[PDB]
């Protein structure tokens, strides 16, 4: 007729799960919310992933909050088809988060494993005439003096590599973005040779793809390993479950 | 009958619910601090837009479980349920009350003067007295350089304010090479000037040449008639299912 | 005879006469309608301030050479007359197109072709090598007048120049406390949202109270 | 007869084409130089020419090196000066110096290096997919016996 003891597990174990449901309910809408603005910096390179990961999990922890409130009623009111319709909700909701935290991670190493899969857009869209290339200019001169960076390797990255910023740029005038100059409080550069040449200081020398890995680092493990850490309660609890059902 | 009556009180606790997601996502939406405009709003302690919104989250989950406790209730026909229900529902009622009234009450203020006051005290200062002083003289200077030097406008009204009134800006910068901020020019994609006689001049195109009122008021006046008008149609809503959950449970045989 | 200089024509100079400077039309054909072009010739710019005793400036000494005077010795006009700017002599045919000064190629020698500016040079009191004519910021609300001058620079005598400008102000300033940050004015929303919202949760105790009335009866 | 020194500190002189040179000692000043420039490979030298500037001691920024440019990019040139001060001269001996080559953008072969956090995660997740499918199949089996 089931122990009390096992009762007590699933009541326990369900709201562990509602609350990280929740939890991660609030986390996946956060990750939407594009805190550094990366949605314009993946759509360029498409097949995305990392806020799919969200847009799927939203719905998953809205889903563990209201099947995990009614697997605690259905502990206690102890019910064979009320514990039925516990593993016949859950299962799936586990099936869509599993494809929350796979695609989620997925793209990330698809993309910052290293920078040059970013740097690829950088070389071929900034200051560039078609649609994309001011779109996601935008992004990147807002980056730049939000943050005093002027590429993933500062100063070099347009010298390193070939970008349509020569084809308009003759680099004997500026061999980087002139934004790379730090600007006055009346956004007037500091001094001209001390950035045409290029003194280490009034350059803005940091490398910008920091804040690029660690924004999509950040969103990333925030879905696949709360997930994760959902779906491994999500066993043992649901293992207990099929032995409730089993039993009753 | 009877029946049907309970039919009307579970759909109106259904919208109920509703609302408090689509609520608690509108909400969302502008806690997001969007494009920021907290520097604009934290100048003056003009939080109440933000603040409502706050309210309108946790009271947007607070009056989903309601809804659901509702038709529980209804559905088990618990005197007590409903008595607790109830109680619960004029608490959250109170706290969105008090966030409608809160954003209603706070943009009548949203006005070319406000904005032109701010400008005119806080850009370009380099002498605030104070520590959250400075705090709040940075991040004013800066919303004002994203709107000037992205989104194409100038001054409040527009690049007459910096020569009508005095200011910050102008107490540092002398007009014979400042007659209004640099950002006010159109720069090439050198990120310097098409010609810079012609924007001390004012010859018309060589400089942004609108005021920005639109592009501030816009969010804010969206805002302002978003939460308060759907917490006021929620308390409608809840207002009359209230009546009649009450007449039900007064209803009640012991 | 009315030969009177301008402020620069208000159609494409928005701001033009700031806190301290003024934009002038040149004098386009002004010295030049009975056919005064003959050789080399230059203007000057002398600028003026409104006292009693300012009807003594004489822009020329008496023997018809102009006067050597600066913003230092005439106390920024007061005491005289000051040299404030010089240009050459344009010959009437070359008429700038205010239109097309949209082509940025040109735009810098059509403004330079069409007018002079007044006020522009906030360094040139302070270098004691710069031994040129220096265009000082000018002084807040001062109404100006200004006048040019031809000057015959084969022999080197006031040839015969402009009557002073109708005043000239100077933007000035309201000081930025009195822009009056309450509206007066009341939206609409406002008042229907605190007065209903106000409203209904009295309605709603009310209704509470007599719902406790009715169970306790029944 | 001097040495040339070398800017390295303030900046960063390697580029793809133009590169910086020091300007000659203070012993020369007001002086007649003739930089000359010569790639490696090839007999070709090339002369530009200029007065000894004024020696501004450490006072920062001008062309306070030396720019030279054409340096046609991943070239190997030798750089050197000879100078003049009344009929007295002075003159170095050559150094070498190498300029980048060019990169394609669409030469970037994807660098795709995974983590074990991708690998780990999937491993980690199809194995639990597994067990519970198959617990769920089992479960329901049992449970249909009763
Ligand atoms: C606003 O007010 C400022 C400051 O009051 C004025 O700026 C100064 O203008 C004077 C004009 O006389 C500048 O004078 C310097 O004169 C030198 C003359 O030296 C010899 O060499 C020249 C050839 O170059 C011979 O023809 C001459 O006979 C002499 O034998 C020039 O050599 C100087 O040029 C150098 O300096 C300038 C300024 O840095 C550079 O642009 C040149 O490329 C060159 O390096 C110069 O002409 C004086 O230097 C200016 N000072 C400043 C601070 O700018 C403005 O004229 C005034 N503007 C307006 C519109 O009112
Ligand atoms: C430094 O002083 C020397 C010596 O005057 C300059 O070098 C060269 O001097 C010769 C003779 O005075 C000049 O020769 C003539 O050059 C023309 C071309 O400019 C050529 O067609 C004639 O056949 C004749 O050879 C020459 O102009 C001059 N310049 C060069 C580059 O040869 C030198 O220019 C001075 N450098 C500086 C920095 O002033
Ligand atoms: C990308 O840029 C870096 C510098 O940001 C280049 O680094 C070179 O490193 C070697 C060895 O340390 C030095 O000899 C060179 O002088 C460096 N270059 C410069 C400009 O100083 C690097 O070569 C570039 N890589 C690619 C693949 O282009
Ligand atoms: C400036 O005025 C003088 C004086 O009238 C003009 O020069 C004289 O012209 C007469 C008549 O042709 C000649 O007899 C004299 O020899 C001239 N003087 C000299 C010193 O040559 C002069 O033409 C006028 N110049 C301008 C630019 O108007
Ligand atoms: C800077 O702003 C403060 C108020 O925020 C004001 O008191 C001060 O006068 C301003 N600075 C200047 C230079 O006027
Ligand atoms: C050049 O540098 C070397 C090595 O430091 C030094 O021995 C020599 O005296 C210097 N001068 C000349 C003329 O070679």
């Amino acid at each position: 007729k089931g122990s009390p003891v096992v009762v007590g597990l699933l009541v326990v174990g369900n709201i562990i799960i509602l609350l990280s449901g929740l939890a991660l309910f609030a986390e996946t809408i956060w990750v939407t919310a594009d805190q550094y603005r990366v949605y314009p910096l993946m759509g360029v390179s498409g097949k995305d992933d990392v806020f799919a990961g969200a847009w799927i999990a939203i719905f998953c922890g809205f889903s563990f909050f209201v099947v995990a409130s009614f697997g605690v009623g259905a502990a206690l009111c102890r019910r064979r088809s009320m514990i039925l319709t516990y593993l016949v909700l859950m299962l799936i909701v586990y099936i869509f988060e599993c494809a929350s935290c796979i695609t989620s991670y997925t793209h990330r190493d698809y993309m910052v494993s290293n920078p040059s899969l970013i740097t690829k857009q950088m070389l071929t869209f900034y200051s560039a005439d078609s649609d994309q290339g001011r779109e996601l200019t935008r992004l990147w001169d807002r980056v730049m003096i939000e943050q005093e960076c002027c590429g993933t390797s500062g100063p070099m990255d347009w010298v390193n590599f070939t970008s349509a910023f020569r084809a308009s740029t003759p680099e004997v005038v500026f061999p980087w973005p002139p934004l790379c100059c730090r600007r006055t409080g009346n956004f007037i550069p500091v001094n001209e040779e001390g950035c045409r040449l290029g003194h280490l200081d009034y350059l803005f020398t940091k490398g910008c793809f920091e804040h690029i890995g660690h924004a999509i680092d950040s969103y990333t493990w925030g879905i696949s390993w709360f997930g994760f850490a959902i779906l491994m309660w999500t066993l043992p609890v649901m293992l207990i479950a099929m032995y409730f059902y089993t039993t009753l | 009958t009877v029946r049907c009556f309970q039919s009307l009180l579970v759909f109106g606790n259904v919208i109920i619910g509703m609302c408090g997601i689509a609520l608690t996502a509108e909400c969302i939406f502008f806690v997001s601090d969007q494009y920021s405009l907290y520097p604009l709003l934290e100048a003056t302690d003009n939080d109440d837009i933000y603040g409502a919104a706050w309210i309108g989250i946790f009271v947007g989950i607070c009056l989903f479980c309601l809804s659901v406790l509702g038709i529980v209730g209804i559905m088990k026909s618990n005197r007590k349920i409903l008595l607790v229900y109830f109680i619960l529902m004029f608490i959250v009622y109170g706290f969105e009350v008090a966030s409608c009234i809160t954003a209603a009450t706070q943009r009548d203020f949203f006005t070319p003067n406000l904005f032109l006051k701010q400008m005119l005290e806080r850009y370009q200062n380099n002498s605030p007295p104070s520590n959250d002083d400075k705090w709040k003289n940075n991040g004013v200077t800066k919303t004002w350089d994203r709107l000037m030097l992205q989104d194409y406008c100038c001054g409040v009204n527009g690049p007459s304010d910096w020569q009508k009134y005095t200011s910050a800006f102008r107490t540092e910068n002398n007009d014979a090479d400042y007659p209004w901020p640099r950002q006010c020019c159109v720069m090439n994609k050198l990120k310097e000037p098409l010609n810079l006689e012609a924007c001390k001049l004012g010859v018309p195109g060589y400089y942004h040449n609108q005021g920005c009122y639109e592009l501030i008021s816009g969010p804010m006046n969206r805002h302002a008639w978003g939460v308060a008008w759907f917490g006021f149609a929620i308390l409608c809503w809840t207002f009359w299912v209230l009546l009649g959950t009450m007449f039900y449970w007064s209803r009640i045989e012991y | 005879v009315n030969l009177q200089p301008q402020l620069a024509s208000v159609t494409f100079a928005t701001n033009n006469p700031t806190l301290t400077t003024v934009a002038l039309e040149k004098p386009l054909c002004m010295f030049d309608s009975s056919a005064a072009l003959h050789g080399t010739y230059e203007v000057y710019l002398y600028v003026l301030v409104d006292s009693a005793s300012s009807r003594n400036a004489s822009v020329q000494d008496s023997t018809k050479t102009p006067l050597s005077s600066t913003p230092q010795e005439t106390e920024g006009g007061r005491t005289g007359p000051y040299k404030a700017a010089a240009f050459d002599l344009a010959p009437c045919s070359d008429l700038p197109s205010l239109d097309a000064v949209r082509d940025v190629s040109q735009a810098s020698e059509i403004l330079n072709a069409y007018l002079v500016r007044v006020g522009i040079n906030g360094t040139c009191l302070s270098d004691p090598n710069f031994r040129g004519l220096c265009n000082p910021p000018l002084s807040a609300a001062t109404e100006y007048r200004f006048k040019y001058v031809l000057v015959n620079i084969s022999t080197g005598l006031v040839q015969d120049q402009t009557l002073w400008s109708d005043p000239v102000c100077t933007n000035q300033l309201t000081p930025y406390s009195a822009i009056d940050t309450w509206p007066g004015r009341r939206s609409g929303g406002m008042i229907v949202i605190t007065s209903i919202l106000g409203s209904l949760p009295f309605f709603l105790l009310v209704g509470f109270a007599g719902a406790i009335v009715l169970s306790l009866m029944d | 007869d001097f040495n040339i020194s070398s800017l390295s500190g303030p900046l960063s002189p390697a580029l793809t084409e133009s590169l910086l040179v020091a300007l000659p000692p203070c012993h020369l000043t007001g002086g007649n130089a003739t930089l000359m420039v010569r790639r490696a490979n090839d007999s070709k030298v090339v002369k530009s020419s200029f007065m000894v500037p004024p020696c501004r001691g450490r006072r920062e920024l001008v062309s306070s090196a030396y720019q030279v440019t054409n340096l046609v990019p991943g070239t190997k040139y030798y750089i050197s000066y000879l100078v003049t001060k009344g009929a007295s001269t002075e003159s170095s001996r050559e150094i070498p110096m190498s300029t980048l080559p060019r990169r394609k953008a669409e030469a970037i072969g994807l660098g795709m290096a995974p983590t074990g956090g991708m690998v780990v995660i999937q491993v980690l997740l199809s194995v639990a997919m597994f067990l519970l499918v198959v617990g769920f199949i089992t479960a329901l089996a049992l449970g249909a016996r009763k």
